[PDB]
């Protein structure tokens, strides 16, 4: 398997089968698998050098890794658009031993470059995937020239990790399984020949396909793409808080030793030392348990603020910050979410360093409904709207149809300030109490960014078990905005995360 | 009396008896070192 790790570089060399029996509609959809194939690797940020390589009867380098834009995201892109099924027009057979014989003679220029017993050849490991259907009939067995990069690595059970090979069949081909095992031989019990539909499957498989345990860079946002995987391993950073009101209230993870959360869940008093706090752990799935060093409440915080003038409850600045007890062991259970207007979000969204706060909720809440999702309790991900602008006022105005906690209620602004974001309209899920203070995150470029926090809203379905119900008030849900609360986050964390400029 | 206090200390007296050795050489894939204890039973 594929071992993504920051130790060393990485080599992929993506070969495609251009021959005539391959039809040109095929050869875009390997396009598209080769786009999301790139694209899933460059999310790591690991050293990849990538090369793509068309082949019918002869093989067109369309890029090198010994070129340096080899370990550019953009330049490699670019080069696999530019493939055009009529370039090998002149000769449409099926020639792969040409295309593994370009493969060699690259290795042995870049060898010659960097040196035999330089580590910068040593530490690099290669893997070469195959889409083609495998129906080769000249130019000879690829098996040969399989076994020939075999020694210019010195492939052995010593240095097994250091070579991939694959050969995979993607879309509505006429695929011959017995071509496809002797290319992608099998090592241990791991396969290396694969029959797909479409990309979406080689999506999955190609999420099996990397071992992203290697590293420990613990980057945000790299939950796990594979319905397959648990759902703690699908959002690391989602973890689980009890005061003593024994009640359960839920976070997100933002550093190693960080804990967010809503400032309301914390009703005994500001006695941190009595809360616990679980994280998702490889170990166990009841997680490790944690003590909480420090609890910063936010000073505007009050429930009964506006109890003069009826309002029971006001949610304002419901937001609690925690410190705990040891740093958390990261791994692919316990990952943070990096907060907006940062660098590390900036980095996570491939944007350039001359960002801005008002430039990344600009990037992320980019249009009038855009989907969200929060965490249930039982770790399950749901689908929610993100309504803005003038939907805002929309959303917030079915609050002047309460009945219970707004006996006195004239102006809806005085409850549902700027720092409430809007959910709960068409079909969107309802998070309950037990769900209160968990993340509200957007997913984008393979990575998580959180946006808000669960707070309040106007209906519990949980009072596993969901029931819908339409009856006034219709259901309606407000998220803290983190990007209004900027200012006391940067107060509290600016030792912990570089917050970019306002 | 100083003379067999001195005597018998010196007779019963014990040393680390460290026998570390260390193996190294340049294979075709690089050059790579070892380290062995044997400060108190057998390695490998
Ligand atoms: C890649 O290697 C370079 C040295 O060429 C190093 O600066 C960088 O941190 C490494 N890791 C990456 C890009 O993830
Ligand atoms: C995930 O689980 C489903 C259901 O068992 C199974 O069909 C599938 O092969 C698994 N793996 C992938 C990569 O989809
Ligand atoms: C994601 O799940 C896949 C399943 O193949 C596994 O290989 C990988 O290590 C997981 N990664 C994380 C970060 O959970």
């Amino acid at each position: 398997k594929i071992q993504i790790q920051r130790s060393g570089h990485l080599n992929l060399y993506l070969l495609l089968d251009c021959s005539q029996s391959v039809s040109e509609n095929d050869f875009l959809i390997f396009k598209e698998s080769a786009s999301l194939m790139v694209d899933r690797i460059f999310s790591f940020e690991i050293n990849v050098s990538v090369a793509i390589i068309t082949f019918a009867s002869e093989p067109k380098v369309l890029m090198s890794v010994l070129n340096d834009n080899s370990r550019d995201m953009t330049e490699v892109i670019s080069s696999l658009e530019n493939a055009n099924y009529k370039d090998h027009e002149n000769g449409t057979g099926t020639n792969t031993y040409a295309a593994l014989n370009s493969v060699y003679l690259m290795m042995n220029n870049q060898m010659r470059l960097l040196g035999m017993e330089t580590m910068a050849w040593q530490e690099i490991r290669h893997a070469i995937i195959l889409l083609t259907d495998g129906k080769s009939n000249m130019g000879g067995s690829p098996k040969t020239a399989v076994d020939h990069i075999r020694e210019i690595l010195n492939i052995n059970q010593k240095r097994n990790d250091y070579l991939d090979i694959y050969a995979i069949g993607v879309g509505k081909l006429d695929v011959d399984w017995r071509e496809l095992n002797e290319l992608g031989s099998k090592k241990d019990g791991e396969r290396h020949a694969f029959i797909l539909q479409d990309t979406k499957a080689l999506h999955q498989v190609f999420e099996h396909m990397l071992d992203v345990s290697k590293l420990t860079d613990t980057i945000c946002g790299v939950g796990n793409m594979s319905a397959n995987a648990s759902d703690q391993e699908r959002t690391p950073w989602h973890v689980t808080i009890k005061p003593k009101s024994q009640e359960t209230c839920r976070g997100a993870l933002i550093s190693d030793q960080w804990v967010l959360t809503a400032a309301h869940c914390f009703r005994d008093g500001n006695d941190h030392s009595l809360w616990r706090v679980n994280v998702g752990d490889p170990k166990s799935q009841w997680g490790k348990e944690f003590l909480i060093e420090k609890a910063v409440i936010s000073p505007g915080f009050d429930v009964f603020a506006k109890k003069n003038q009826g309002i029971l409850e006001f949610y304002g600045d419901d937001i609690a910050l925690l410190k705990l007890a040891q740093k958390v062991k990261m791994s692919t259970h316990a990952r943070p979410i990096c907060l907006p207007c940062t660098m590390e979000a900036n980095l996570a969204l491939r944007r350039p360093q001359g960002s801005t706060c008002r430039d990344h909720e600009n990037e992320l809440l980019n249009k009038q409904s855009v989907p969200a999702h929060f965490v249930a309790l039982n770790g399950s991900k749901l689908n929610i709207n993100l309504k803005m602008g003038v939907e805002w006022t929309s959303c917030a105005e079915v609050v002047s149809q309460e009945k219970t906690m707004f006996p006195n209620l004239t102006d809806v602004r005085e409850v549902v300030t700027d720092q409430f974001l809007c959910s709960g309209t068409q079909e969107d899920e309802s998070p309950c109490k037990g769900e209160a203070g968990g993340a509200v995150f957007l997913e984008r470029r393979f990575r998580f960014f959180q946006v808000g926090l669960v707070s309040w809203g106007l209906y519990n379905p949980c009072l596993r078990k969901r029931a819908p119900r339409s009856k006034v008030p219709p259901p309606r849900d407000f998220h803290i905005n983190l990007f209004r609360m900027q200012p006391w986050l940067r107060q509290h964390l600016g030792d912990v995360l570089n917050f970019l400029p306002l | 009396l100083d003379a067999l206090s001195a005597y018998w200390i010196a007779s019963h007296t014990t040393e680390e008896r460290g026998l570390n050795v260390t193996l190294s050489s340049t294979g075709r894939n690089g050059f790579k070192s070892h380290a062995l204890q044997l400060n108190n039973l057998e390695e490998e």
